[PDB]
């Protein structure tokens, strides 16, 4: 039996009309939705999932380099030129040297040095955009007691039918909540890694990065962070690379909470809607049986919930079943009146074999009151004491 | 090669006055250049480097500008100390080369030769020769000229001049001439003397003597 | 500091070879950040630059001249040497070295006299000139010395060991006519201290090695 | 017989003391020197000579060029520079050109383009001094009549003792005339060709020159003169050399005179003396002999010569020989007194033979007087007249 | 690749005056610059090649200066005609690239606006739509705001405006704003009304009218 | 006095390929002396070079478009043409056509606005704004002229066949959420001509082909 447990439980109850019922939902919660003469099923939002996101912008931690090269010049022979300074995909560095008759120049000057390198990226990390268009919200609705159905929800497309198997279908409407979801965060992926990162620690990241996807051949920005030029002779200047920077990014990371992305999506924890569900096509089973006949025991001795309510589990030693189990709160003993309600409403066994096992959850009044199973003179009763008020 | 040009050549100044110098390298030196004094009997002194660098020691006068082919060093406040000639000098392809050299004279007011005369001395007479010096000493300008009588008989031969350059304290001229005589003409002649005609100097000034 | 002193001034024979030696003071021409060079100036006006030098070795040559000078190192003893081959009388001039920082020369010598002739060198003669008969005047005395018949120039004239300076005048020399230059030093000092003060005139022609004092006396 | 046609022809008389004799000296002339009891020598300044000139210029009227290179540089680049600008053998020229994309340069802009070019000489012209020291004069002396001596005689070297066989020996001391002698030419030579020119005219020739003799190798001057370089190409620049000259200065050489070199001196005409010349060791035949006694007779008639004197041509028909002479002049003829004087003073016969013929030159008096040739009976007389006055 | 500064940005200045613009390219290149002019909605216009020449048909006010890598653009006596950002431009190594521009506007009195009102034509009312034109006209500063009244209850939405730039001859601006209602809600009111408040306005200037 | 003009201003989906065309009259185009170049200007303001061209075929293009850019030449029609490829929202801009005179650009075009989007063009609707009730004033009215839900940009407006120039201000197009831009015109003019004197609006929407003129009467 499900949200039993559940510490965040809530109790809806049904209109006169007998179709609008409105929820909340809380990821981690649950929702008992009671209505006049109806199946009294439970829906859970279970899981919040993202996919499809777009990427933001992709940093690199590791570098190499090639075809290194260098041009000079003596003092009045103008500037130096490399084909490949004009060429984006390549770092350069230009700098005037002391020149003389030392170094092959008829001139004691400054003279014009430029150094290029060809900068590739080895690894690259990259942070991904979270909008309302990629979620992705499964809920489960449960007959309390094919008889639970599992629907996933798109804020493009709020709806929903979940179908049970005897039970009808129900049919869920929501609106997303505002501001009780996600958009200052980046999924940063690392090397398989996953993390939530703040957006904007996420765009002062000292390291090389291209603004768009994966596109043509990537434009890298700001080679330098990885490349620096080490001291310039008369004619050459030394290029080099830091190398890997994975571990400044993993000791960056210190608060960072981890996700999981089994494949192409990936699943998180919270989450909040809000549900106009309609009940119409909701039934109890569409025929009416008779009533148990034989002896119930009480295995579960009954024990009370979080929310007052109660929970009794029986064994029905009989083989009338498909049979209706009359279960009810009586104060009077002498005549049957109902009090307080069941919140497995209608409670049916359907095992046609000898000792079935059913269990029962009871809304009790408050003060002193009877749990009543069974009908006859072979029925059983168990006291109850409920505190509080209204 | 590269040939420099200076101008102007010559150039005649007053203490006080703001001189200008210009130089001009037919290739492209951008700004290695340098400017040098030379004073008369002396060395050059490196003034400016760099076309524009003010060289330690040197008086806050001189300064320099320029870029490309044509520099410029002026002079603030000249002195009569700044008698020389001042070069532009470049290196371009391992080879030095300098300028031809502005040469500056300085201008005051007139002065007038406190003339002199010496006789030869006992040395002289006994080895041989006779050497007399007629002596013209700090006047202004150049221009001045020398007679040479013997007995007031204009001899002509036998005088050789020397000048000085201006000086560097009263920028003034000096002049040295010289009668060369074997020593019988000298004993035979007894009254010697030269004439001084200069410009500051009214009417001729003379000096003689005799043995 | 540094000083720079070329070899004394001297005599060559036409088609022989010129050999000077400048020596470094005040500093060490063991030195990475400096050139060493050598600079000549012809009588006129003339300044020209005739080569420089490494302390490792390697020489830079004017491409006018390269066929003819030799420039050569000595780190051990402080000093270069310059060697100009088949001489003539167009390579008469006053040759100086310098210390080459950078494109320019912030450092000079005072400079050495080269005479290329057929002749041989002669001392000179010195000669007092005082005042005559009639030696008195108002307040101005004028003391000279007289320099005669030396060959070739430079003589050097200095007054009381260098230390009158103010009122000197020595004269450039004058070719008279049968080679043999002379030049005469003149002084200006007051004529009531003409009899209790000194003074003497120091010539010294250096390629002759010749030195003598001279006192002016009436 | 000498000088007896010559136009430009001197009478020197000796003193009374013997010694001293002046006489001054024409090319193309001729001095007659008669003295007391002495052979009466002719002298003639014949040549003037020079050599050993000391070249002053030469000049190249045929040019060749080769290994041509040319430099060149985009705007912003500097000036262009070739190892061979500063080689004074290689002529150059640096301009500036226009500059663009159609010539291979990043930008359009004016850029320094220079050309260079090693300059030979194939043919040249030389320039050579006239200077005292240099002359050479070529004095001849001839006894009137072994008997003639040439002698030589420098500037340096004025005197020459010139030998005569059994006349002894006549010491010649000159110097050279101060106005009458070359100062403002040289020997211009071409191609074994040779004249003299005015060293004025020969500064101001615009061919390439260089100072000295044949030094090291000649550093040409004023290159340009047979060398121009052709418009601008963009990378190059083309440079021709304008060929032979030779035609130019043969025109250019309108009035020039041309003189002779058979050798390594040059001979021209004119020139100019004085000389005191010494007689005292000039003697007539140190014997005496006896007067030729048989006939004569005159070949030629007497005849005048340019200057009054007359000739005459006899033919001693006896072998007395060697004898003297008897020739004079009379007015009285009964007897026999002398007239006038002898030119061809003291006559001798020499010859032994038979017939030996004689000319003998006289100087009559003015008016009437007899040439009287032979002593005795059949000596002969001709009449003889003689105009003008002291 | 060469990239040009230019300073500075933003100027306001009033006519008369003499602005001075300067270009600064990272490489030499010597002369080889320009300056171009481009006013609003147009083309750039060709003002000064070659760093100091003048091109034909370009008033005599503009002049340039400069070599090297420092290069000034000079505007004597400006002119209310010469709104326009103006752009150096150089070319290096087969690339063209011009610099990030000047912007230039104009200082002047100030002005108040000559506000109207303009209701929805029948052919909107009649289509679909209504669109209401609050219309101001000619004043200075650029700062100034606007308030839709629909029967005195100031709407925020559906409002809009447009900005005009210095006009050349006065140097003023204007101002268009546009309130956009569905017809039905144009057919409940009557009363519409735009409220200018602006420095030039001694109190909101208002307009307004009825069907 | 040369002229350039090119090809009307259009619209373009994403990844397709631009293509322009600039026409040049007033002057040649096979001539030697000029180059003949692109230029593009995004909105807001900057000038970027695309690539140049000679009459012969030569082309030179910036490196930071070659791979998208091919410019050809016709000289037969005193044309040239531009064309990018695979084309974004970041190629929208008002492109240029110049004459280069060598190293600097001496006459442009008109320009044309280049707009790139999954969109369809839409013509616009022109509505006249005359004095309402009350249209009396002291001596001046405005009038003016509704040019709404056009795309892409632009339109051009002008008055009276573009004879009334001193009153006009034609306002920058803003974008309302739907797309389709919307921008008016208005016009001052005395009273006393108003309405004695005719005034129309031209409106001119190039990418719908749109010509379309308004009377403006109270």
């Amino acid at each position: 039996i499900r949200c039993i447990g559940v510490s965040n439980r809530d109790f809806v109850e049904g209109m006169s009309g007998g179709t609008w019922v409105d929820v909340v939902l809380e990821h981690g919660g649950c929702v008992t939705v009671m209505a006049q003469d109806k199946p009294t099923v439970d829906i859970e939002l279970v899981t919040t999932t993202v996919s499809n996101m777009a990427e933001v912008r992709s940093y690199c931690y590791e570098a190499s380099i090639s075809d290194m090269a260098s041009d000079s010049r003596c003092p009045t022979q103008g500037e130096a030129y490399l084909d490949k300074q004009s060429d984006t995909q390549y770092v350069c560095k230009r700098t005037l040297v002391d020149r003389g008759w030392g170094n092959g120049c008829g001139l004691f000057g400054k003279g014009s040095l430029v150094t290029c390198a060809k900068f590739a990226c080895s690894k690259k990390m990259t942070g991904k955009s979270i909008q309302p268009e990629n979620l992705e919200y499964r809920i489960m609705l449960s007959v309390h007691g094919e008889n639970r159905a599992k629907v996933e929800i798109t804020p493009n497309s709020p709806r929903a039918e979940a179908t049970l198997g005897g039970f009808g279908s129900l049919g869920l409407d929501c609106e997303p909540r505002t501001g009780l979801d996600f958009s200052d965060l980046y999924y940063l992926t690392m090397n398989n890694k996953h993390w939530l990162v703040h957006k904007e620690w996420f765009h002062d990241i000292p390291l090389p990065w291209h603004a768009g996807a994966d596109t043509g051949t990537p434009h890298w920005n700001n080679k330098e962070a990885l490349v620096e030029f080490k001291d310039a002779h008369a004619k050459r200047q030394t290029v080099v690379v830091l190398g890997s920077q994975e571990g400044a990014v993993h000791t960056a990371l210190a608060g960072a909470l981890e996700a999981e992305m089994d494949g192409a999506k990936g699943r998180l924890s919270s989450g909040h809607l809000k549900c106009r569900l309609k009940m119409d096509k909701l039934r109890l089973k569409g025929v009416s049986y008779s009533l148990c006949t034989a002896a119930f025991t009480f295995t579960k001795i009954p024990a009370e919930t979080l929310h007052g309510t109660v929970t009794v589990e029986v064994q029905y030693a009989g083989t009338d079943g498909p049979c209706k189990v009359p279960a009810q709160m009586a104060v009077d003993m002498q005549t049957l009146t109902p009090v307080g309600r069941l919140i497995t409403a209608n409670p049916v066994i359907t095992e046609s074999t000898e000792n079935s096992k059913m269990m029962l959850e009871l809304d009790p009044p408050f003060g002193d009151s009877y749990i009543v199973i069974g009908v006859g003179e072979k029925k059983i009763t168990h006291h109850w004491h409920r505190s509080g008020s209204t | 090669d590269i040939v420099l040009t200076q101008s102007p050549s010559f150039l005649s100044a007053s203490v006080g006055d703001r001189v200008t110098i210009t130089c001009r390298a037919s290739q492209g030196i951008d700004t290695y250049l340098a400017w040098y004094q030379q004073k008369p009997g002396k060395a050059p002194k490196l003034l400016i480097y760099g076309a524009s660098t003010l060289q330690s020691g040197v008086p806050s006068r001189f300064s320099g500008s320029g870029s490309g082919t044509e520099f410029t060093l002026t002079i603030s406040s000249l002195q009569p100390e700044d008698f020389a000639t001042y070069y532009c000098q470049q290196l371009n392809n391992y080879h030095f080369t300098f300028g031809p050299g502005t040469k500056v004279d300085i201008k005051r007011t007139v002065a007038a030769p406190s003339v002199f005369i010496f006789p030869p001395s006992d040395e002289q007479l006994k080895s041989g020769t006779a050497s007399v010096v007629c002596l013209l000493n700090n006047f202004y300008p150049r221009e001045a000229k020398v007679q040479w009588k013997v007995d007031n008989a204009l001899q002509s031969g036998n005088s050789q001049e020397s000048v000085t350059e201006q000086d560097s304290k009263d920028s003034t001229y000096s002049l040295s001439s010289t009668l060369t005589l074997s020593k019988a003409d000298y004993e035979k002649h007894k009254v010697y003397a030269c004439e001084v005609t200069h410009q500051g100097l009214s009417s001729p000034v003379t000096k003689s003597f005799n043995r | 500091q540094v000083q720079l002193q070329e070899s004394g001034p001297g005599l060559v024979k036409p088609s022989e070879t010129l050999s000077l030696i400048c020596t470094v003071s005040g500093g060490s021409i063991s030195t990475r950040d400096y050139y060493w060079g050598w600079i000549r100036q012809t009588p006129g006006k003339g300044l020209e630059w005739i080569g420089s030098i490494y302390y490792s070795g390697g020489t830079y040559y004017s491409p006018s001249l390269k066929s003819r000078v030799t420039i050569s190192v000595d780190t051990s003893k402080n000093q270069f040497s310059l060697k100009l081959r088949s001489v003539t009388a167009a390579d008469t001039a006053v040759y100086y070295c310098a210390r080459q920082w950078g494109n320019y020369f912030d450092h000079w010598g005072q400079g050495s006299l080269v005479t290329v002739s057929s002749a041989s060198t002669k001392g000179p003669s010195v000669f007092p000139l005082a005042p005559s008969s009639k030696s008195t005047s108002g307040g101005t005395a004028a003391l000279g010395c007289l320099v005669k018949d030396y060959f070739p120039e430079p003589v050097t004239v200095s007054w009381n060991s260098g230390a009158l300076t103010s009122g000197v005048h020595t004269f450039p020399a004058v070719l008279q006519s049968s080679g043999l230059y002379s030049l005469s030093s003149v002084v200006t000092v007051p004529s009531s201290s003409l009899g209790t003060q000194t003074y003497i005139c120091n010539v010294n022609h250096k390629p002759s090695n010749t030195k003598v004092d001279k006192r002016v006396e009436p």
